[PDB]
């Protein structure tokens, strides 16, 4: 800032980065529908453990 | 656009297949089949049996019993001659 003798902006600009020091809030919005990716996950996932878990000893 | 899921497929898959058939094929021929030659049924006798199991299995397996058929004719036809001529 001290570099420019002329300064005139860099109080301008600088309280607008602060004002928007703030930015915007991130996305942890799945909590619902990757639940239901990693449910159907479980679901096929033991369902074949308990399949070769049985065809192995058959 | 997501993680996508083939790992764990296998538990509808393994009807189609062409060792699906060839397993619930052989897994069905092998319980009923007799261990170590069990149930052969070695001694049997219905007063022509013995006849059979001497004379008549793949061991022995030989013509000479028809020989003594044949020495049976030679019994019977001859004798037959000793009715005829």
């Amino acid at each position: 800032r001290s570099v420019l003798k002329n300064t005139s902006v860099i109080d301008k600009i600088e309280s607008y980065v602060k004002q928007y020091k703030p930015v915007k809030i991130d996305a942890s919005k799945q909590l619902q529908v990757i639940e239901s990716f990693e449910k159907h996950a479980m679901t096929n996932a033991k369902e074949t453990e308990s399949l070769v878990s049985k065809e192995l000893k058959d | 656009v997501s993680t996508l899921i083939p790992p764990k497929v296998v538990s509808s898959k393994n009807i189609g297949s062409a060792p699906n058939a060839k397993r619930i094929a052989n897994v069905v021929h092998f319980y009923k089949s007799l261990p170590q030659g069990p149930a052969p049924a070695i001694k049997a006798n219905t007063r022509l049996a013995r006849y059979k199991a001497k004379y008549f299995d793949g061991d022995n397996a030989s013509g000479k019993p028809l020989w003594h058929f044949a020495l049976g004719i030679i019994a019977f036809g001859y004798s037959m001659e000793y009715y005829f001529h």
